[PDB]
């Protein structure tokens, strides 16, 4: 029994409440406290940058617009036979004005 | 721009500091006499000492006895309640006549309540609790405390609350990460949601990611709001609880207006003189108009005899323009301006007067400002001509479409031309009742 | 400052009747003066009332406009006091679209009588010393004490239910229905720790309870038999108290009902306290209403019923024929008659120095003997009225008395009946339906 109350006033004249929990286990299941992750990681499309825009598709990595899809998913066909050539070193011109340069769109 | 209505132009009794009357001041011009009076009627107002005085506006039609009562409600601002009322709005299918009445006689009575109070709010970090053992005795594990860590913009701080929280605490499923609401006097938490750091490219929820609040953790939230005593009436007859079924049988069968008891005005009247002796509401006695007064029954002059003579009434502005007309409700009976001389000596009678040509022209000039309307000398004088012959109100409906046609002609004021082709375009009451002579 | 929602009104100034021991009326007193017949009359009207052995009797007062009928009702209903009923209407309110006349005059009738139920009850009144509930099917323990005693109680499951709701807890002081268990909390006698934070309502503390914990009381309520009628007029009744739909309640509750407090009368429970019915302006009233009224009257249960009426011979209204006082005289032969004169001038100028006080008003004897005359030429009404006016007239020009001037000033802007009428008589093209 968690014993949902206990006043007694003694000391100036006061009151007060002594919640006793026993049991042990009981406490944690009412105070399991908490650590959450503040933010996010703030995402950023692969192709042409902005802001991340509806998910990631149903495989990958999150984009910004359709075109920046289109390219993704020409992509991706480069890499399911597990080698082969860069498959995103500026692959199909994936916003490359540098004012600072660009790393390849092979984040996955 | 905002429409254009038939008392736009006016904007108050334009009186003098000393409470003499401008000859031309506020948009009025001229009724220099009765334009004092309301000066001294808006002076009883303005005093709140008084209950149920009442004020008669009497004079041929056109006079502008409707624009004094609705000058003096400019004079007092939007603090003050003004209601206006029409004669014939008393005979409703749903209620009595005497109840419309004494339903529009509290309307006028207002009521701001200031409550205060003080809370903390803020994402919520910690639900952190205290230990010490024992409550000096046999024992398991005793809390004595429990910490609770608010921030929200300002900063952050920590409260060490009492035990007695946590019940509730789970009871509204708080979490780390979410924003609450605790209020001081009764401790009573409310979860309002989680923070916005946890969205922005999240979404999809109901509850709403609400932001993160702005100011301090601590606030003390002072609120002024507005109200009547018809609205306390009516708030408190219904059972609002939506816990019962009748409430929400209610949503199906019409809810008509019902006649409200004396009982529930005596109850309310004794909270608010409790809220008003400790501080939380301030009066605010209001004004009453009934235009068209003369289309009551004399059952409802009676009645009137009784809920003038209240302590608790309003001030009351009535306006008629009858002369020596039969009461409605009786037989044969005649009565000063369609009223019973049993009410008429309960009531202060300002007399208006029929305007000069000068006058009526200076309002057909102010009218012409307020429409936007460029009018040359000779047009407005010939429109004051027409208006001594017919009537100002005839006079002053001839601008906008004589602007109208100036506007199809390509020019950008009126001249005499203009007003002269709306003249016969179109016809006042009287000259028509002579061509009815013609086409009997 | 601080406007109560009761302001001044036309009869403010009245609170009482100013009468003698042995009902002799007193010249001025109570805000009232003049009139000595007609309060006298009143004075032995409230004896009747105060006994309450005669049920249904009727009194009418008349007399000509403005010569307080009205005050002295407003002066039986406050030298009577509040704890005896004394409802008030006007003719024309019973004319209502929920219910038909004779029902509206039935509810207006039943309002007017009062029962004072009489009962025991047993309370345990304490300050809380100390509170544990072992929640885990509850149990708990719980510690009252007086100044006197202190005691520890063992608790049931549906008290420890009705604590935690209404969360009471140590230095409280609270009063606990010994039959069903209700808590009411009176206040604190302890302040809340000042370790916690947020909590920290200042509030303001009450004294501990005296002598035994467990006492037994006797406590009255007092209700009209309207609202016994409502309130078992079906079922979820009470709301039309409030609302007003108590649309023609059936004669057989009625019966119930009445046979029900006679029992509880002579079984000690219950006293009958009859009131009074007001109606002014009665004349309004249908040949229907007034033979309704002749009938009621006669009942037992029936309240003491007052009549005001200015007319002449004059028609009764849902008829072609005329009597006096707008009645008919099946009705006017059940009731008494009291009869309002004219004022004279000292009594006049005794009436406007009243409302002065009441309004707050210093004036000169020029100008109380101007207002005085104005009164007797136009109407007391319209004297006292320009009060008000001449005072923020005054006000105005930053002066500290009303003048003769101010009076003059307000006499010019506002106007009688007398007056006006004249001037409308010349204006007599101009205005309308003549």
């Amino acid at each position: 029994p968690i014993i949902t109350y206990h006043s007694v006033t003694v000391p100036a004249r006061c009151s007060r409440t002594f919640i006793t929990f026993s049991d042990d286990a009981t406490f944690e299941e009412w105070f399991p406290q908490g650590r959450p992750p503040k933010v996010p990681v703030r995402e950023v499309c692969p192709v042409t940058h902005r802001p991340a825009l509806y998910r990631d598709p149903v495989t990958d990595i999150p984009y910004a617009t359709a075109r920046a899809f289109k390219i993704i998913r020409e992509a991706y066909k480069k890499y399911i036979t597990a080698h082969g050539l860069p498959p995103t070193a500026s692959a199909l011109g994936p916003g490359p004005p540098p004012p600072e340069p660009l790393p390849g769109s092979g984040p996955r | 721009t905002q429409r254009i209505a038939s008392h736009s132009h006016v904007k108050g009794l334009g009186l003098d500091e000393s409470g003499l009357a401008k000859q031309a001041a506020s948009g009025l011009v001229g009724q220099e006499n009765a334009r004092e009076a309301c000066g001294v009627i808006v002076e009883l107002i303005k005093s709140k000492k008084m209950a149920g005085r009442a004020v008669l506006l009497a004079g041929p039609p056109g006079t502008g006895k409707t624009a004094l009562a609705l000058a003096i409600a400019q004079e007092l601002g939007s603090k003050v309640p003004f209601c206006p009322m029409v004669g014939s709005e008393v005979y409703s299918t749903e209620i009595k006549k005497t109840e419309v009445l004494m339903e529009n006689f509290r309307r006028a009575i207002g009521l701001r309540i200031k409550e205060t109070k003080e809370v903390y709010e803020g994402e919520v970090t910690e639900l952190t609790p205290c230990e010490t053992e024992n409550p000096m005795g046999g024992y398991g594990k005793t809390i004595s405390h429990v910490i609770i860590g608010l921030k929200t913009a300002k900063g952050t701080k920590q409260l060490k609350l009492d035990p007695s929280i946590f019940e509730s605490l789970q009871k509204e499923r708080v979490e780390a990460g979410d924003v609450i609401y605790i209020e001081a006097n009764s401790g009573a938490v409310k979860r309002q949601g989680r923070c916005d750091t946890y969205a922005t490219e999240f979404d999809l929820e109901a509850e709403e990611y609400v932001p993160l609040p702005k100011g301090d953790v601590h606030k003390k939230k002072e609120i002024i709001q507005d109200v009547t005593l018809h609205d306390l009436d009516v708030a408190n007859a219904r059972p609002q609880g939506g816990q019962d079924i009748l409430s929400m049988m209610g949503q199906l069968m019409k809810p008509k207006k019902t006649e409200i008891t004396d009982k529930l005005r005596g109850e309310i009247n004794k909270v608010v003189n409790k809220y008003i002796d400790q501080g939380i509401a301030e009066l605010v006695p209001g004004v009453l108009f009934v235009d068209e007064v003369h289309m009551l029954d004399i059952e409802c002059f009676t009645y009137l005899h009784r809920a003038l003579e209240s302590s608790i009434a309003p001030i009351v502005i009535f306006a008629s323009n009858r002369g020596n007309c039969v009461i409605r409700g009786t037989e044969d009976i005649t009565s000063p301006h369609g009223i019973p001389l049993d009410l008429l000596d309960r009531v202060m009678i300002i007399r208006t007067m029929l305007y000069t040509p000068q006058e009526m022209k200076q309002i057909i000039k102010i009218r012409a400002q307020t429409e936007g309307i460029n009018i040359s000398e000779e047009a407005l004088n010939h429109l004051g001509e027409i208006g001594t012959k017919t009537t100002l109100r005839y006079s002053v409906q001839l601008l906008t479409p004589a602007n109208l046609l100036a506007k199809i002609n390509g020019k950008d004021s009126i001249e005499k031309e203009h007003v002269e082709e709306i003249s016969e375009l179109f016809y006042d009451a009287k000259s028509s009742a002579k061509i009815l002579a013609d086409q009997q | 400052d601080v406007t109560r929602i009761e302001r001044i009104g036309a009869h403010s100034h009245i609170r009482g009747l100013g009468l003698d021991d042995a009902l002799e009326p007193r010249q001025a007193s109570q805000g009232m003066v003049g009139q000595l017949a007609a309060r006298r009359a009143a004075g032995v009207v409230l004896e009747m009332i105060r006994e309450g052995k005669i049920a249904g009797r009727a009194v009418l007062i008349a007399g000509q406009p403005g010569t307080g009928k009205t005050a002295i009702a407003m002066g039986m209903a406050q030298a009577l006091g509040p704890d005896t009923p004394f409802t008030a209407i006007a003719g024309s309110e019973i004319f209502s679209l929920e219910m038909s006349k004779t029902e509206a005059l039935t509810q207006a009738f039943r309002r007017s009588i009062g029962v004072r139920i009489k009962e025991e009850t047993e309370i345990i009144e304490g300050e809380v010393v100390e509170i544990q509930i072992d929640r885990p099917s509850k149990v708990g323990k719980l510690t009252l004490k007086t100044t006197e005693m202190e005691t520890i109680y063992d608790l049931g499951t549906k008290m420890i239910e009705s604590l935690t709701k209404d969360k009471v807890q140590a230095g409280d002081v609270i009063t606990i229905d010994k039959a069903t268990g209700k808590i009411s909390k009176l206040g604190r006698s302890f302040t809340r720790a000042r370790d916690y934070d947020a909590m920290g309502s200042q509030t303001k503390f009450v004294q501990c309870p005296d002598g035994e914990l467990q006492k037994r009381k006797e406590v009255v309520h007092t209700v009209s038999l309207h609202e016994i009628d409502v309130i078992n007029s079906r079922t979820q009744g009470f709301l039309a108290l409030f609302s007003g739909d108590t649309g023609e309640i059936k004669s057989e509750v009625r019966e119930q009902i009445n046979a029900k407090v006679a029992e509880w009368r002579e079984e000690g429970k219950a006293e009958i306290i009859p009131g009074v019915l007001f109606i002014d302006e009665v004349h309004m009233l249908d040949i229907e209403s007034f033979s309704f009224l002749n009938r009621a009257l006669e009942s037992d249960m029936a309240p003491v019923l007052i009549m005001a009426t200015n007319r002449g011979i004059t028609r009764i209204r849902g008829t072609s024929y005329q009597s006096p006082h707008g009645i008919p005289i099946d009705l006017l032969d059940r009731l008494l008659i009291v009869s309002t004169t004219p004022y004279s001038e000292k009594d006049t100028k005794q009436i406007l120095r009243i409302r002065c006080e009441e309004e707050d008003v210093e004036m000169s004897e020029d100008a109380y003997t101007v207002l005085t005359r104005i009164g007797l030429e136009t109407s007391l009404r319209y004297a006292i009225q320009l009060i008000t006016a001449a005072s923020l007239v005054c006000r105005k020009r930053k002066g500290t008395e009303v003048q003769v001037d101010d009076i003059k000033r307000v006499y010019s802007l506002f106007l009688d009946e007398s007056r006006s009428t004249q001037y409308m008589k010349e204006y007599q093209d101009a205005f309308l339906f003549n």
